[PDB]
């Protein structure tokens, strides 16, 4: 029996390829196939992933080339990585994350040739800069169920984490199948990379601004400033002559002088500050 | 049956135009080359092979193919120049034989000789001698003049195959009719 | 010749060193900038001129030793201006 | 020719992959690889890349071994499901330039007649940026030596993509950043700007130790630019210059003056707000 | 240099090799001497576990050293 606390471990790089490949289809179920090994009853790990020749309607797409397959994945094998098959994926745009009809069926027959298949869907559209949806499943059994039997076993905790959605109930999730916790796992190599993405090289840090262009700005703000210290005087003169909310309510229109006047600040100060000390520091460096 | 890896590493020095062979040692060399591949392929179809070129640097011009047509229509169009160098060759055929496809097939070396070697003994022994504990097999055509490089290349052979391993032969030949039609498909089967 | 710090000079000195009549000096040097080797600029009315940069020579095995010794106490200025910042405002960010 | 050079992060992680598998084929160093992209107005765009079997007898040049027909199967089998995307150059791991690299690169080149090369050094021991840029050239001499074959350089940064900032920010999840504002200007811009500047400076000096006859003078060349260094460095701050530095500090410095005092008065309002209702309220509630 | 395997059946091998062998040649080894294809076996020593590329140099393999081995079962 399966238990509940089995993860799934997904490598990084293929979650960047599942996403670069499916934020192109914009309207279409594009598909593809995945690649990792079955380290234990408590584990699967997916390491690669990769593309297919294929076509659709809209309404569904498949695969043309069945040859491509088997050749690419017998080429890798040349350098380093003998891996095979695990599992497969596809996106869903917009809808939300489930199976439905047709995608039941091209899985089951996965898990009559293997056993502990996984099928992947990730949505594209609706993931920010925040956070991605992504989800894994895996069929119930084909009924034999009117038993009352329990899918799953549980001795932890750990698989009762999450709150499923309301969209994945309306189309069933627990009454077909099961959802399995993904799980990250990075190495130190990469992880060192990843924080070098985005440093800036140092020939920029010492150089200064144009003190031209720079007056300019500042001349700019401070006459920014008169309208709203006039406009300031008044809301202080008018305020607490009605009820309290009843300041906010009769201001979504003109804008409250306050919170502009106080971020002009924070505009000449760190540009002024900024400015001065760097060419206080390099007057000193070079010569 | 077993099957093997093999790479051809033709010969094509400027001596190479001379006319000891009948036509010119150029067309002496290429019938030899079509027939042992057509015994290599035959003997097992999924045996593959591979192509190298001798001159002032080693060049090679097609990594192990199972379909020999391919080396046939390279080999045309390599001309006779510079001097031959005997060492860089076989080490840039060890190389690329670790890369083989099938770990499971064992490997052999084929080379044609036909100039002077430059080369140091000391340094066969002990390219030789490594090469020995590599499990590679090499096989030497003394095509050419038989002379001057008669000696280094029986001695070389010994060392490697010596201690009665007996896998690496030497075969040479005189001035006369085809290599192929009266040499190679004498000694053995091939080599 | 000169050091960095001057690198400005009279006719006088000049016409002597090279040994011509003062009043031929200035051609001579206009020369010299038209040519494109030495870049500067004159100053007639006192008679003075500067030379702000010229062209690069080859030198020996003993006037490099004067490179190193200019650049090594140059690199330690820059490490100890370094600590200072690095230290005195180690509350912001370390 | 090329004026920049432009990688997205799929480049980046997929040289790590390769790096890291190897090991279940050789022993070796480095490994080389081909790099597929695109470039308009002669900024080029490297956006995908698959790797070739490569070896190299380590203890000499001139021996080394790069598959042909690898190469051009495997650029078949992409090209069939991304036609946007061309040969334009390859890439290596080694921290640094291989004498035999010339040789390797006048290979490829039979692809791509601009072909480029960026060195994607995976172990950093700095702080710095993982790639450079290199570009084939011809060179005359003075001297009368022989024409030369050599490399040059060309700037390099990275860029971005919409539907990969989402996966990158979704996996930054590791340590602090952002410290906002006036915090992240004097760090990115002073501290890390001079420790580079000073490792520079190291380097230089240490070129100068080998010229005490363990190396020949490389070149009059380098050391005329080195002489142009020390001749531009800026005038010695001891003029009118000081004046005009003055003037700027203190009409720097004024504005800020101003808005400190706007700064204070607000908090002063505030306070009023606070004091009034509490006490009100309290009297009330009693 | 010897080597001594720990199978699942706890049946002990001796292996008389050289710190510069790798580790494809140690596994072939193991298939001339009990059978087992090669490509069933995975070494494994201490935590770490051991890639076919490269030599037992590289990993420091001592004398006598104690040495698992673990068969990665397959669907059936």
């Amino acid at each position: 029996a399966v238990d509940t606390a089995e993860q799934v471990y997904i490598s990084s790089l293929a979650l960047l390829k599942m996403l670069k490949h499916g934020r192109a289809g914009v309207p279409m179920e594009v598909m593809g196939l995945m690649l990792g090994e079955f380290v234990d009853d408590y584990t699967v790990r997916v390491i690669d992933v990769f593309a297919m020749p294929q076509s659709g309607t809209g309404v569904s797409v498949e695969a043309v080339d069945p040859v491509f397959q088997a050749k690419m994945l017998d080429m890798l094998k040349q350098t380093g990585r003998p891996e095979m098959v695990v599992g497969w994926y596809h996106s869903h745009p917009g809808f939300g994350c489930w199976l439905s009809g047709v995608d039941i069926n091209t899985q089951q027959s996965f898990e009559a040739l293997s056993e502990r298949a996984v099928a992947v869907v990730v949505d594209p559209i609706q993931s920010v800069k925040g956070k991605v949806v992504i989800d894994a499943f895996r069929l119930i059994n084909a009924n034999m169920m009117v038993l009352g039997h329990e899918p799953r076993q549980t001795t932890s905790n750990l698989g009762h984490l999450n709150k499923p959605s309301i969209q994945a109930l309306i189309h069933g999730l627990n009454r077909h199948y099961y959802s399995i916790t993904i799980n990250y796992r990075k190495n130190e190599l990469e992880q060192k990379m990843l924080l070098n993405l985005h440093k800036k090289s140092w020939m920029e840090g010492l150089t200064l601004q144009d003190y031209s262009e720079h007056c300019k700005h500042n001349e700019s703000v401070v006459k920014e400033m008169l309208e709203l210290a006039k406009n300031y005087n008044k809301a202080v003169e008018e305020e607490d002559k009605m009820t309290p909310e009843q300041l906010a309510i009769k201001n979504v229109g003109k804008q409250d002088p306050k919170r502009h006047l106080e971020e002009h600040v924070d505009v000449l100060m760190t540009s002024n500050i900024v400015q001065c000390l760097a060419a206080m520091l390099d007057t000193v460096v070079f010569k | 049956m077993v099957l093997e890896s093999t790479m051809v590493c033709v010969d094509n020095s400027e001596y190479m135009r001379n006319g000891d062979f009948l036509p010119t040692r150029l067309q002496a060399q290429q019938d030899a080359v079509n027939i042992v591949c057509h015994s290599k392929t035959r003997s097992n179809p999924e045996n593959n092979v591979g192509l190298i070129t001798l001159a002032n640097d080693c060049e090679v011009l097609t990594t192990l193919t199972p379909d020999t047509g391919r080396i046939l229509s390279k080999l045309h169009t390599v001309q006779p120049k510079g001097k031959i160098t005997f060492c860089t060759g076989i080490r840039v055929a060890h190389l690329a034989l670790k890369h083989r496809q099938g770990k499971n097939h064992k490997m052999r070396i084929i080379a044609f000789v036909g100039s002077p070697v430059e080369d140091n003994e000391k340094d066969l022994v002990k390219l030789a001698k490594r090469l020995k504990k590599e499990k590679v097999n090499v096989d030497i055509i003394n095509f050419g003049e038989e002379e001057v490089n008669t000696e280094k290349l029986t001695a070389f052979v010994n060392t490697l195959n010596g201690k009665d391993g007996t896998g690496s032969h030497l075969v040479t030949v005189p001035p006369g009719p085809s290599l192929a039609d009266a040499l190679i498909s004498s000694p053995i089967l091939a080599g | 010749t000169r050091p960095a710090n001057h690198r400005q000079l009279t006719f006088e000195e000049i016409a002597k060193s090279a040994k011509i009549t003062v009043n031929e000096v200035e051609l001579l040097v206009m020369k010299a900038l038209s040519v494109g080797l030495v870049k500067g600029s004159i100053d007639e009315v006192d008679k003075r001129v500067h030379m702000t940069w010229v062209q690069p020579r080859v030198l020996d095995l003993q006037q490099i030793k004067g490179m190193k010794d200019r650049l090594e106490f140059w690199c330690t200025d820059v490490k100890s201006m370094e600590m200072l910042v690095e230290h005195q405002a180690h509350d912001i960010l370390t | 020719a090329v004026q920049k050079v432009v990688v997205h992060p799929l480049v980046l992680l997929s040289v790590v992959d390769h790096f890291n598998r190897i090991g279940k084929v050789g022993n070796q160093k480095r490994v080389v690889g081909v790099l597929l992209g695109s470039w308009q107005k002669k900024v080029l765009d490297v956006s995908n890349s698959f790797a070739v079997p490569f070896d190299e007898d380590d203890k000499d040049d001139s021996v080394w071994f790069l598959d042909h027909d690898y190469l051009e199967n495997m650029y078949g089998m992409f090209k069939k499901v991304n036609a946007r995307e061309r040969i334009v150059g390859w890439y290596h791991t080694g921290p640094k330039l291989h004498k035999n690299d010339i040789a390797i690169n006048e290979l490829m080149k039979r692809y791509c007649p601009n072909s480029v090369l960026v060195i994607i050094d995976v172990k950093p021991k700095d702080l710095g940026l993982p790639t450079e840029a290199y570009i084939s050239v011809e060179e005359v001499h003075d001297d009368g030596t022989p024409t030369s074959k050599t490399f040059e350089h060309v700037t390099s940064e990275i860029g971005a993509e919409e539907a990969e900032e989402v996966g990158v920010e979704h996996l930054l999840r590791d340590i602090k950043d952002t410290t906002v504002g006036t915090l992240s200007q004097r760090i990115t811009n002073q501290v890390h700007g001079l420790k580079g500047l000073n490792s520079k400076l190291l380097d230089i000096r240490s070129y100068l130790e080998k010229v005490a006859t363990g190396k020949l003078p490389i070149n009059h060349q380098i050391i005329y630019q080195l002489q142009d260094v020390f001749n531009l460095l800026p005038d010695v701050s001891l003029q009118e210059f000081v004046k005009a530095f003055y003037l700027k500090t203190n009409d720097q410095m004024v504005v800020v003056y101003l808005a400190s005092l706007i700064r204070s008065v607000v908090a002063l309002h505030n306070l009023i707000n606070n004091k009034i209702a509490n006490r009100d309220a309290e009297k009330k509630e009693g | 240099m010897q080597i001594f395997v720990k199978t699942l059946t706890g049946k002990t091998i001796t292996l008389e090799v050289e710190p510069s062998d790798t580790i494809e040649n140690v596994k072939a080894k193991i298939q001339d001497k009990e059978g087992i294809p090669p490509d069933q076996q995975r070494l494994i020593f201490a935590g770490k576990q051991l890639e076919d590329g490269r030599t037992l140099s590289d990993y420091n393999i001592q004398r006598e050293s104690t040495l698992h081995l673990v068969l990665r079962l397959r669907g059936g």
